[PDB]
């Protein structure tokens, strides 16, 4: 009856170390609507994160876009962390160029 | 014309228990949000300077009061009839209503409802149609909602008379954003191996607007039928992201290219060339 969120992490531009860019996290296919989404920089919550208002697709599953400006580096690690009623603990999906 | 052809309002009503329920809402031009809605104050948020279309402030304030009275009143009625409808808490109700401009110029209206993520009802010819997934509960809801000629009349006016004029006015008022052209950028990468002796080649296409785009893996002028399109994903600032992948045997990847056709390019297709032995 409940559907767990699908998480897709991608950059707006091709990743180039030291070049400014956008980090997107598309959270979709979930039900019910209540959800918690954070973007992480080396495991720590980014506070300057923008998001779309709740929407849903034709099967009535909900989706959201969360995004932030970032500059990818050799070592900095980025991720999207999601908590939903269907998950025991937050699910973390790492950014991979 | 290019860009969105439809306007729709959405509702997500969450009934946590017998004493608590909240409704989330917004207004959209296909996938582009133009209205926000504050859940507890019951007030609209205008996201673009042209979000009111050609409607006057008066008419917009009138519609806002209609949605506010509807939203608060909907939670009240659901809570009263919850018992009779054998509702177990928590439950979630969704709705979508709007209209669309077709080729030939006809505007078609729609209103759909869901319960628990499943289809519940739809509106056809100003009438409540119960959905099979809704069962006896949807049959009962439609029997009850027609008992109130007021709600019915209002839904009719909003769907078949307000929405078409609103849609034409807002597609005109917003045409500097809705019909702009933004060029994509494209790049190549190698994905995980799909199987023995195979590679996965990825063609990334991002930042384009409007949404229609053509991306194919090629061998010269020959389109590779193995090209798998991913889901068209959103970016910030009303643009899109797409991945077109191809499964190939190693040794057969040389000679491949990715070609992009988009309205904004004006016939000058983007062509990327896969090169061998890590020359990318
Ligand atoms: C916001 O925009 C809407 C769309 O406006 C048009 O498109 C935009 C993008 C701009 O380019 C505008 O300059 C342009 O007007 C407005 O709605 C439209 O308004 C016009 C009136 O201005 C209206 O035209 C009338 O149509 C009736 C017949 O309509 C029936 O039949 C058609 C099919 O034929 C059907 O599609 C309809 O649904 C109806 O069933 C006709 O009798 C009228 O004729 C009379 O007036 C004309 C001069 O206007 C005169 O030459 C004739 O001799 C005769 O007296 C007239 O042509 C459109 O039908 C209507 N479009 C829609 C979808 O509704 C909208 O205007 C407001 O609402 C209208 C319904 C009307 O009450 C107006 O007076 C309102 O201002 C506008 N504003 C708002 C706030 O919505
Ligand atoms: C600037 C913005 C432009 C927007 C342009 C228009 C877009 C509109 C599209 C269609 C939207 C239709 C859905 C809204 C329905 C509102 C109904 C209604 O009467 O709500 C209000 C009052 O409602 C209540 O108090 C009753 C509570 C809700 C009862 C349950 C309703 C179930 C949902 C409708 C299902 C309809 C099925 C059959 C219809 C033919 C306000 O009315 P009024 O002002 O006359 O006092
Ligand atoms: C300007 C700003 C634009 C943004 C506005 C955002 C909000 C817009 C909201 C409108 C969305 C309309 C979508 C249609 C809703 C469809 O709802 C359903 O299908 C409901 C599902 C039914 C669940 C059954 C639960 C049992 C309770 C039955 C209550 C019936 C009460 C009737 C009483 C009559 C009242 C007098
Ligand atoms: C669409 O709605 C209107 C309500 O105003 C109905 O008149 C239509 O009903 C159909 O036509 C009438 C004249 C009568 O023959 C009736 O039996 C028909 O159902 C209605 N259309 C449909 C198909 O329901
Ligand atoms: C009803 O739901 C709210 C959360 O939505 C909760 O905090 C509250 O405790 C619940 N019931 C009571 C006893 O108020
Ligand atoms: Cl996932
Ligand atoms: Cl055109
Ligand atoms: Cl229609
Ligand atoms: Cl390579
Ligand atoms: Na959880």
């Amino acid at each position: 009856i409940q559907r767990t969120p699908k998480i897709q992490v991608y950059s707006r531009h091709p990743a180039e170390n030291g070049k400014s860019n956008f980090l997107n996290c598309y959270v979709s296919g979930f039900h019910p609507s209540d959800i918690e989404v954070d973007l992480l920089k080396n495991g720590e919550r980014i506070e300057k994160v923008e998001h779309s208002d709740l929407s849903f697709s034709k099967d009535w599953s909900f989706y959201l876009l969360y995004y932030t400006e970032f500059t990818p580096t050799e070592k900095d690690e980025y991720a999207c962390r999601v908590n939903h009623v269907t998950l025991s603990q937050p699910k973390i999906v790492k950014w991979d160029r | 014309f290019q860009g969105p052809t439809s306007f729709h309002v959405i509702q997500t009503s969450s009934f946590t228990n017998s004493t608590w329920a909240q409704t989330q809402g917004s207004g959209w031009l296909d996938d582009l949000q133009i209205h926000g809605w504050d859940s507890d104050s019951g007030t609209a948020i205008f996201l673009k300077p042209w979000s009111k279309g050609n409607f006057s402030d008066k008419e917009v304030a009138e519609l806002e009061e209609i949605f506010r009275v509807y939203i608060f009143g909907f939670a009240r009625e659901v809570q009263d009839f919850a018992g009779d409808f054998q509702m177990k808490y928590p439950f979630e109700i969704q709705g979508i209503a709007g209209c669309e401009l077709h080729s030939g110029g006809a505007i078609v209206s729609f209103l759909r409802g869901a319960l628990g993520g499943l289809d519940f009802l739809s509106v056809k010819n100003a009438s409540c149609v119960p959905s099979p997934e809704g069962g006896s509960r949807a049959q009962k809801f439609c029997a009850l909602i027609i008992q109130y000629q007021g709600i019915m009349e209002t839904v009719r006016i909003l769907l078949y008379e307000t929405c078409p004029r609103y849609l034409l006015g807002v597609l005109n008022a917003g045409k500097a954003d809705l019909q702009r052209q933004v060029k994509p950028e494209a790049w190549l990468s190698s994905g995980p191996s799909p199987g023995p002796g195979r590679l996965q080649l990825v063609c990334h296409v991002s930042g384009f607007y409007p949404k229609p785009v053509w991306v194919m893996w090629m061998r010269g002028e020959q389109e590779q039928q193995g090209t798998q399109l991913g889901d068209i994903l959103p970016n910030a600032n009303w643009t899109w992201y797409l991945r077109a992948t191809l499964d190939v045997a190693d040794g057969e990847a040389a000679g491949l290219s990715c070609r992009v056709k988009h309205s904004s390019l004006e016939g000058q297709d983007i062509i990327l060339y896969w090169r061998g032995s890590g020359l990318n």
